[PDB]
C-alpha cells in the first residue's frame, strides 16, 4: 500500500516562485529548483522543485503545478531537464525528483505547453563519482560486484523530515479593477481576501467573497489586494514571505533516502609480468586511467601511488622480505623473491 | 595572553591569583575545585556467587546392571554401584538379594538467589581524572565538568582554559580488584579456569547469564547405606562463604591519602594528592585600562587581631585614601599569608578590612592594592583550640 | 564486557509473521548502530536491516516485507517479519557497532550474538 | 551539514528586532531599504523604511546513516589468536588468549601463550573510520573545529539532537525586488577531506597487516614470537618398551 | 534494614594526642586510620568498655566507631 505515503503530501498546494532565468531572463516561474544534491556514486541526483508529482488535479506519472493561483496538471513525459546531455526522468514524489544524467555545471528544467515554453537554469554543481580506483564515464558493460550507496528507487518513511509554514498573503494585481469612480475588488469564489489602501487614511478591511467598492480612492495604484488561505501548506520557501505566529504546524518525511546495494565496477586488463634477478618489469596497457599502489612487506614500505593513463613501462626491486601491489581493482598480488 | 599557573589537588578551599599586566589594571581570578573523581579504567572477566549441589534420580536396576552416559554437565561425577537392597514406605522395591544396581550421579550449577549476590572480579589499570571547577574571571561565575587530560579545553565568554595532565600517575587501586555489596576489596582471585577447591573461585561463570561455567569442587559421590534410598555426596565448603567470614577491611578505610570510593561508577573522590597545572588564554576584551580603576595615595595597614589557627585569624585594617570609588582586587606576592575575599570594595576616603590565614609568629609582607604596594607587620599569638574540624588553609613555610 | 542476547524466530508456514528481538547487556550508555545479518547455508553473510536513531535501511530483496524498531532507552532492536519467502531460510545474527561505553572502559568496538535459526516451510 | 535558511521575515514599512533561536552557529540580521516584489507586483506600498529579517543556521544533513565518519582513539592493543593443537593425537581447534594468563585446557593437558615480545601496533594514537576504510589522521578535538577543514561539525553521537558548528556563515545584502537570503560560508570540509583522501593503512602498513572492520582489528602479519608453556600430566608419557623400537 | 546505633564515645584531646574512652552496650568494631601516604589502619573488636590514647599528626587522623559517619580530626600548633 502506498496511499498512507501518498497521504502526507495532499495537505499542500504548489506555489509560484522567482527563477533568475526563464527563456526570457529574470522572471516567475512555477518550475524555481530550490536546491540539488549529487552525492550518489552512479550518477543519482536529487532535485527539489517548486511542483508536485503523483497527484492530480492519485495518479502515477504527472506534474501537478501552479498558475496564477490556479492549479494545473500535465503528463509527466512532457517535461525534459539537462545539463550537457539530455537527461533521463525516473519517478516523482511529491516536492522531489530523481534524476540520473552525467556530469555537469548546471541544471536546466524545462517544458512546453500549447504555445508559451516554460524553463529555467540554475548554475549548481552536479558531480559524477566514480567507484573504487578506476576513473570512468559512462559505467560498463560488465566487471565486477563491490559496495557503494546509490539512491532508493523507492518511498518509506524514513527518519528525515522537512518543515511546512503558514502561507503568506499572495498579493494579486488581477483582482483589483477600476469602476468609473470607485476601486473594484473582486475575490475568487470562496477565498476570502484583505484589502489595504491608503488612498485616503489607512485601511484594512477583510473582505469575504463580496464585492465591495471603497470611496476616496480615485487611481488603483495606490494600494493592494491579497488572497487568504488556511489548509494547503507549503515548504520553507526562502522565497515567500512568512504568516504572523510561530509558523509551524508539522513536518513531512522525506522520500528518495540514500540506501546501500551492490555495483557493477569494471575490471583491468591484466599485466603482463617479466621477472628477473630481484626485479620485476611489468608490461602495462590501460583502457582507462588507473591506480597503482605498490607497497614492500618491510618495516618501512616506500609506498607509492600513481595514476597511469597510457602504456608505460615499470621496473620494480624486490627482496626476500617481500613485494605487494595492487593494479586496478584486482586481489593484491604479492610476490617473494628466492636465492638463485 | 598565555597565563600558567598551579593548583593543589584538595577540594573545599578557594584559590585567588592575580593576572599582572605592566599597562593594564591587574586582573582577578577566583577558583574552588568542587569535586575530583580518579575513575579507573576497568574491564569485566567473570563473575560468581553461591553454587548449588544438583543431581537427578538415582536410577535402580534390580537383577541387572547399568551404564553411564556423559552429559557435560559442569564438573559432572557419575558412579555406579551394587550390592544394594533397597526399601520403600510400602514394602521391598525388589526380590533379589543381590545383583541390585544403583547410577548416582551429581553436578553444581548457580544459586537462583545470586542475581543480586554475586562477587564480582576486576582488572583495572589507566587511571583517568575529571575534576568540576567553579571559575569566576573578570566576576564572570561558572561551573564546568572539565577533563584535565593534555588536550580538550572549555571556552566561556572567550577565554580558553586547558589543564594538564596530572603530575603523578598514582592509583590507590591495584592490578585485581573485587566488587561486591559496594565494598571494593584488593584481592588476588585466580584467573579462568584455574580454580582450587576450597577457595574463592571453586566457580567460573563468564556472564551473570552465561549458561557456561567451569566447576572445581572436588565433589566425590559414597557409597549409600544399606536399606535406605539416597546419594550421599561430599565436596569443600563454599569458598566464597570463607572468604566471607575472611573480610579484611576494605579500602574505603585502608587505602592512603584519605580517598573515598564509590561503586555506582567505580571512583575515587577527593584523593588529596599532587597539584594541576592550568593554562589561560584570556581575551583582551576583559582587560582593563588604568585610567579605569581607582588608584590609591598614603595607604597604611594595621593588624587589629591575631590567631595564626588552620583557619584564617588575621584579621588588618587599612585605611587610605582613593580618587575613585570602585571595586579592585587585592593579592599577596608572597606565601606568607593567604587572603580570604578575591576582593573589596572601595570608597572615596573609607578603610578595607581584611581576613587571611598565616603560619609566622612575626608576619611582615607588602599588599598589592590595585595600583601600590604597602607594608603590614605584627607579632601575633597561638590559637586556643588544640584540634579543629577542617584541613590546613595555608602552606607552612621554612 | 557487552553481549548480545537474540531471541523469537523459530518453524512457520509460508506467508507467517514472526518477530526477533536482540538486546545488549553490560557497561554500555548509548547505542549508534543497529544491524540485522543473516546467513543462509553454504552462503556469505548479509544486511537485511539497519536501524540508527529514526533512521532505517532495508536491502533490495526485503523491501516491504521487514520493519526494524530501536529502543535506546532498552537498547534493543525488534525485527518484525511479515509474509516469509522460502528464500528466508537462514541463521540472523544482530550487530552492535559505535558503542558509547560511559567510562566505561574503553573496549571492543562491535560486538556479536549468538543469532537465532528461521525457517519457512513451503 | 545542511544550510537551513528561515522564510525572510517581511515588516515592510515598520521595524523590527532579532530573536534567537539558539541553533548552533546561528545568524540573524536585518536589512533596511527593500523594495521587494511578487509575481503579483510589488508586495506592498511604501517606498522605504522596509524591514527584512535574515535567519540562518545550519542542520546536520539527512544522509548522515550509511554516510558519515567516525573519530575514534586507539591505546593498548590487545592480541589473540585461534590455534589448532595436536599434543599425543589429541587434535582440537581452539581460541585462546596469548596474554600472561588464560590457559586452554584440554585432556589434562595446560597450554599458556605468553604475551608478546612487541608492543608494535599498527595504528596511531587517532583514527578515522570511513566507508569500512580506516586513516590515520590528526582530526581536532570536539569543540576546536575550523572551518573549511575537517571537524566543521560536531555532533556527539548520530542522533544526539544537539551539535556545534563553525562554519563562517555571513549574510549578504539581500537584491533589490527579490524575496531571498543570500549567504556565504565556506564549503564542506568532508568533502575536501574525501577529494584529499591519502591511503588508506590496508595499502599503506608495515609488515602487511590486513585490516578489516567489523570490528576495528588487524590479523595475518609477522612480528616477534609467541612464547609457549606447556603443562601436561604424567599419565601420557608411554612407556619405550610399548613402543616401536 | 533496622540496624542498632552504639553510645555515643567520649573524647579528650592532648598536645598532639587524643584518648577516646568507649562503653559498648554490645560488642562493636572501631577502625581508625591516619590520612597520610600510609594508613597503619587498625581494625578491633571491643566488648568491654575501655579507654585508648592515640597520637595524632597534622597529616590528618580519622575513625569510624559504629555505625555513626566517619569522624576526622587535625592537629594544629599552639
Amino acid at each position: 500500500s502506498t496511499e498512507e505515503l501518498f497521504n502526507e503530501y495532499k495537505l499542500t498546494r504548489p506555489y509560484m516562485a522567482r527563477c533568475i532565468r526563464c527563456a526570457v531572463g529574470s522572471c516567475h516561474s512555477p518550475i524555481a529548483i530550490e536546491a540539488v544534491k549529487s552525492d550518489g556514486h552512479d550518477g543519482y541526483v536529487r532535485l527539489q522543485t517548486s511542483s508536485q508529482y503523483g497527484l492530480d488535479s492519485l495518479k502515477g506519472r504527472t506534474m501537478r503545478y501552479d498558475m496564477h493561483g490556479t492549479i494545473k496538471e500535465i503528463p509527466l513525459h512532457q517535461v525534459s531537464l539537462y545539463t550537457s546531455r539530455p537527461c533521463h526522468i525516473v519517478d516523482g514524489h511529491g516536492y522531489f525528483l530523481l534524476a540520473r544524467c552525467p556530469a555537469g555545471d548546471s541544471i536546466t528544467m524545462e517544458f512546453k505547453k500549447d504555445s508559451v515554453r516554460h524553463s529555467c537554469s540554475v548554475p549548481y554543481e552536479v558531480k559524477f563519482n566514480p567507484v573504487g580506483r578506476e576513473l570512468y564515464t559512462h559505467p560498463p558493460e560488465h566487471g565486477v560486484e563491490q559496495a557503494c550507496q546509490v539512491y532508493a528507487h523507492d518511498a518509506q518513511n524514513r527518519g528525515a523530515y522537512v518543515e511546512m509554514h503558514l502561507p503568506g498573503s499572495e498579493v494579486d494585481s488581477s483582482l483589483v479593477s477600476l469602476s468609473g469612480s470607485s476601486v473594484t475588488v473582486t475575490p475568487p469564489d470562496g477565498t476570502s481576501a484583505l484589502v489595504e489602501c491608503e488612498c485616503g487614511g489607512t485601511k484594512i478591511s477583510e473582505t469575504i467573497n463580496k464585492t465591495k467598492q471603497f470611496s476616496q480612492c480615485t487611481k488603483k495604484e495606490q494600494c493592494r489586494a491579497y488572497r487568504l488561505q488556511n489548509d494547503k501548506w507549503v515548504y520553507n520557501s526562502d522565497k515567500l514571505p512568512k504568516a504572523a505566529g510561530a509558523t509551524l504546524k508539522g513536518k513531512l518525511h522525506v522520500p528518495f533516502l540514500l540506501a546501500d546495494g551492490k555495483c557493477t565496477v569494471p575490471l583491468a586488463p591484466e599485466p603482463m609480468i617479466t621477472f628477473g634477478f630481484r626485479s620485476v618489469s611489468l608490461k602495462l596497457h590501460p583502457k582507462n586511467p588507473t591506480y597503482l599502489i605498490t607497497r614492500q612487506l618491510a618495516d618501512e614500505p616506500h609506498y607509492t601511488h600513481e595514476l597511469i593513463s597510457e602504456p608505460a613501462v615499470r621496473n620494480f626491486t624486490v627482496t626476500e622480505k617481500g613485494w605487494e601491489f595492487v593494479w586496478g581493482n584486482h586481489p593484491p598480488k604479492r610476490f617473494w623473491a628466492q636465492e638463485t | 595572553y598565555e597565563h600558567a599557573t598551579t593548583m593543589p589537588s584538595q577540594a573545599g578551599i578557594s584559590y585567588n591569583t592575580i593576572v599582572n599586566r605592566a599597562g593594564y589594571a591587574p586582573l582577578p581570578i577566583s577558583i574552588t575545585p568542587t569535586k575530583i573523581k580518579l575513575i579507573p579504567t576497568v574491564n569485566l572477566e567473570y563473575v560468581t556467587c553461591h553454587y548449588k549441589t544438583g543431581m537427578d534420580s538415582p536410577a535402580i536396576k534390580c537383577c541387572g546392571s547399568q551404564e553411564c552416559t556423559p552429559t557435560y554437565r559442569p564438573d559432572e561425577q557419575c558412579k555406579v554401584f551394587t550390592g544394594v537392597y533397597p526399601f520403600m514406605w510400602g514394602g521391598a522395591y525388589c526380590f533379589c538379594d543381590t545383583e541390585n544396581t544403583q547410577v548416582s550421579k551429581a553436578y553444581v550449577m548457580k544459586s537462583d538467589d545470586c542475581l543480586a549476590d554475586h562477587a564480582e572480579a576486576y582488572k583495572a589499570h589507566t587511571a583517568s581524572v575529571q575534576a568540576f571547577l567553579n571559575i569566576t574571571v573578570g566576576e564572570h561565575s561558572i561551573v564546568t565538568t572539565v577533563y584535565v587530560n593534555g588536550e580538550t579545553p572549555v571556552n566561556f565568554n572567550g577565554v580558553k582554559i586547558t589543564a594538564g595532565p596530572l603530575s603523578t600517575a598514582w592509583t590507590p587501586f591495584d592490578r585485581k580488584i573485587v566488587q561486591y555489596a559496594g565494598e571494593i576489596y584488593n584481592y588476588d582471585f585466580p584467573e579462568y579456569g584455574a580454580g582450587q577447591p576450597g577457595a574463592f573461585g571453586d566457580i567460573q561463570s563468564r556472564t551473570v547469564s552465561s549458561s557456561d561455567l567451569y566447576a572445581n569442587t572436588n565433589l566425590v559421590l559414597q557409597r549409600p547405606k544399606a536399606g535406605a534410598i539416597h546419594v550421599p555426596y561430599t565436596q569443600a565448603p563454599s569458598g566464597f562463604e570463607q572468604w566471607k567470614k575472611d573480610k579484611a577491611p576494605s579500602l574505603k578505610f585502608t587505602a592512603p591519602f584519605g580517598c573515598e570510593i564509590y561503586t555506582n561508577p567505580i571512583r575515587a573522590e577527593n584523593c588529596a594528592v599532587g597539584s594541576i597545572p592550568l593554562a589561560f588564554d584570556i581575551p583582551d576584551a576583559l582587560f582593563t585600562r588604568v585610567s579605569e580603576t581607582p588608584t590609591l595615595s598614603a595607604a597604611e595597614c594595621t593588624l587589629n587581631e591575631c590567631v595564626y589557627s588552620s583557619d584564617f585569624g588575621g584579621i588588618a585594617t587599612v585605611k587610605y585614601s582613593a580618587s575613585k570609588s570602585g571595586k579592585c582586587a587585592v593579592h599577596v606576592p608572597s606565601g606568607t599569608a593567604t587572603l580570604k575575599e578575591a576582593a573589596v570594595e572601595l570608597t572615596e576616603q573609607g578603610s578595607a578590612t581584611i581576613h587571611f590565614s598565616t603560619a609566622n609568629i612575626h608576619p611582615e609582607f607588602r599588599l598589592q592594592i590595585c595600583t601600590s604596594y604597602v607594608t603590614c607587620k605584627g607579632d601575633c599569638h597561638p590559637p586556643k583550640d588544640h584540634i579543629v574540624t577542617h584541613p590546613q588553609y595555608h602552606a607552612q613555610t621554612f | 564486557e557487552v553481549q548480545l542476547q537474540a531471541s523469537g524466530g523459530g518453524l512457520v508456514q509460508a506467508g507467517g509473521s514472526l518477530r526477533l528481538s536482540c538486546a545488549a547487556s553490560g557497561s554500555i550508555v548509548s547505542i549508534n548502530v543497529m544491524a540485522w545479518y543473516r546467513q543462509s547455508p553454504g552462503k556469505e553473510r548479509e544486511l537485511v536491516a539497519k536501524s540508527s536513531g529514526p533512521f532505517t535501511l532495508y536491502a533490495d530483496s526485503v523491501k516491504g516485507r521487514f520493519t526494524i524498531s530501536n529502543d535506546a532507552a532498552k537498547n534493543t532492536v525488534d525485527l518484525q517479519m511479515n509474509s516469509l519467502k522460502p528464500e528466508d531460510t537462514a541463521v540472523y545474527y544482530c550487530n552492535a557497532e559505535g558503542l558509547r561505553y560511559p567510562s566505561g572502559t574503553y573496549g571492543p568496538s562491535a560486538v556479536w550474538g549468538q543469532g537465532t535459526q528461521v525457517t519457512v516451510s513451503s
